[PDB]
């Protein structure tokens, strides 16, 4: 199965600052990535899909790049609404799996 | 409209509805396989369109055995359904020649 | 000739936005695709973006932040990249390449120069550099020129027209007050002058000004 | 010329038309996509060509949308093209062997 | 996206002796690697095409080999007109990437 490492586990910003999120596949899974954010005792929620496709509805500061076994989630200028914690996850092979997360903290 | 044109379109109709079929049920019999990359609908209906042609790419393939069963429907209904295009090809450039010759 | 001519610079007060333009000339293809390229000073190569002409579709670099969007007008067989709402992270040479849809980028523009600042434009002042009365010369003479004052940068200095070009050296400028000065240097047998006139060119882009000064020995 | 022999001219003149175009679509609609690897003229030819025979040997593929749809339209050109070769020269059996019958 | 490592970042030669510059991929690229020259203050200028293909202008000392991973540029006897950072490039997935170049030193 495909494992997703999360490195760094947390992520310290300053405000109006830019930040990159990294995940890497143990394999080449294309652009199979999909971006979700999670808040404090909240659901998760789509970010960011096949690892650079807008989400209606989310922010423009929000982005991805990367293809293979290197993905990146970035976000223009953090603001507070942006803590929570980040989680990747892949649909290249079954069965899908999830990264340990990123905490963002400004 | 003579037989061949109407046996023509009607393979390819049934070809069609082999391929949504075929991408259906690919992904109902693949997930559940650890590896398994014919997991999606949209890139299992690619896959069933370059199975029927018979061109093979080796992007995507059924590794588990209902889905290898449903590659070999897509695969013999596209080789049948071609073969028969051009069956009824044939018969139109006969029938054209007969009356070339007077027949 | 020139493939690729592009503008020598361009000034932009931060949260302005510019368009850039590459005009093309020989051999065109509908396969052509036209490059831009940023580089920061003292950096490397990053790849902006990328348009096809012959039909208006551009892709761009995913791991960076849009600033550019790509256009391009097939009658002048221009190109163009506008960029918005800059900062000074977006100040640096912008080169424009032509690819004829086989990956390689075979020919490159002399690239723009671009400076993001509240600053105001500048031309500089050109001082010549002669030897002082009491200097002793060799088989060999140095001259020069003071360009200071000019912003923003860059400035092209050439000697005699360009006709002059071993024993050269132009000095990179220091920034200071909002102004840049540099000064060029040149190497000339002693015999040929001042029998040869020896003058060096400057242009600022940024100000659309090109002055003259011949060098000669002090009074 | 008899007819099947202009249809199988004319499917030629048509598949290299198809080819061309293909190769230049391909490229225009796979740049673009991370990971792609049929974006350059030349290759994307070749890639044309074993798309039209069906060789599909998986050295190139497109990975996107409308890359696969111009695959699909190549590939459907190739095995028409090719088809009606072969129905053309079954018509030419046929005439000859109802020749050497008398008829 | 393909990561292109240019290593070391300087390269310190003698008149006249053979140099080498690196290029290693992340992935393998076949032989769609290219080769640009960049002097202090000049534009980019292509030296080799397709890992070891020549272009017409070049000086002969000038060649290129290797496939896969692994590239190389090579200067047969350096000279001061040499002088000046070298960049790789690849062309064999979207988007083109250029390594980090190296300077060369004499
Ligand atoms: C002629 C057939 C061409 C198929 C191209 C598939 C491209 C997949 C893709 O790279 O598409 C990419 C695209 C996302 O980028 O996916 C999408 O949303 C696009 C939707 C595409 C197709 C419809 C879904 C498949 C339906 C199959 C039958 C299922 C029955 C249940
Ligand atoms: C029969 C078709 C054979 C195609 C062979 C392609 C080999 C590509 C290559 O490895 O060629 C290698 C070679 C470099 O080594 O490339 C070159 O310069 C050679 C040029 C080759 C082909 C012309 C360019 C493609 C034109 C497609 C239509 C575009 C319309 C716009
Ligand atoms: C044509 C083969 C039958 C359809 C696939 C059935 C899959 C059942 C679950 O494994
Ligand atoms: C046959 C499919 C249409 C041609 C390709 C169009 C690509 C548009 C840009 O994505
Ligand atoms: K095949
Ligand atoms: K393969
Ligand atoms: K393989
Ligand atoms: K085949």
């Amino acid at each position: 199965d495909i494992l997703l490492t999360q490195s760094p586990a947390i992520l310290s910003v300053s405000p109006g600052e830019r930040v990159s999120f990294s995940c890497r596949a143990s394999q080449s899974i294309g652009t199979d990535i999909h971006w979700y954010q999670q808040r404090t005792n909240g659901s998760p929620r789509l970010l960011i899909k096949y690892a650079s496709e807008s989400i209606s509805g989310i922010p423009s500061r929000f982005s991805g790049s990367g293809s293979g076994t290197d993905f990146t989630l970035s976000i223009n200028s953090v603001e507070s609404e942006d803590i929570a914690n980040y989680y990747c996850q892949q649909s290249n092979r079954w069965p899908f799996t999830f990264g340990s997360g990123t905490k963002l903290e400004i | 409209s003579a037989l061949h044109w109407r046996a023509a379109g009607a393979a390819t109709v049934l070809l069609v509805i082999v391929l949504l079929a075929g991408s259906y049920l690919a992904v109902l019999a693949e997930r559940g396989a650890p590896g398994a990359q014919l997991i999606t609908y949209p890139r299992a209906l690619w896959w069933s369109v370059e199975t029927a042609t018979t061109v093979g790419y080796g992007d995507l393939y059924p590794v588990t055995l209902w889905g290898r069963c449903v590659a070999v429907v897509v695969m013999v209904a596209g080789i049948t359904s071609f073969g028969l295009v051009t069956a009824a090809l044939a018969t139109w450039f006969v029938g054209r020649e007969q009356e070339r010759r007077g027949h | 000739q020139v493939q690729l001519q592009q503008p020598g610079a361009e000034l932009v007060k931060p949260g302005a936005s510019v368009k850039l333009s590459c005009k093309a000339s020989g051999y065109t293809f509908t396969s052509d695709w036209i490059h831009w390229v940023k580089q920061r000073p003292g950096h490397g190569l990053e790849w902006i973006g990328e348009i096809i002409p012959s039909y208006g579709r551009a892709n761009y670099n995913e791991k960076i932040q849009k600033k550019a969007t790509l256009t391009a007008d097939k009658s002048s067989s221009t190109a163009f990249m506008q960029l918005s709402s800059l900062t000074s992270e977006d100040s640096a040479v912008y080169y424009c390449a032509r690819e004829r849809g086989d990956g390689y980028f075979a020919v490159w523009g002399a690239g723009t120069t671009v400076t993001v600042s509240s600053a105001k434009t500048t031309p500089p002042s050109v001082y010549p550099l002669a030897p002082g009365s009491a200097a002793q010369t060799n088989s060999m003479v140095t001259l020069g020129c003071l360009v200071k004052g000019y912003f923003p940068e860059p400035v092209t200095v050439t000697w005699n027209s360009g006709s002059l070009s071993s024993g050269v050296h132009t000095f990179p400028a220091v920034l200071q007050s909002d102004l840049y000065t540099l000064s060029s240097s040149v190497t000339v047998p002693s015999s040929s002058w001042p029998s040869e006139t020896v003058t060096c060119n400057v242009a600022h882009p940024a100000s659309s000004t090109k002055v003259d000064k011949k060098i000669v020995p002090r009074d």
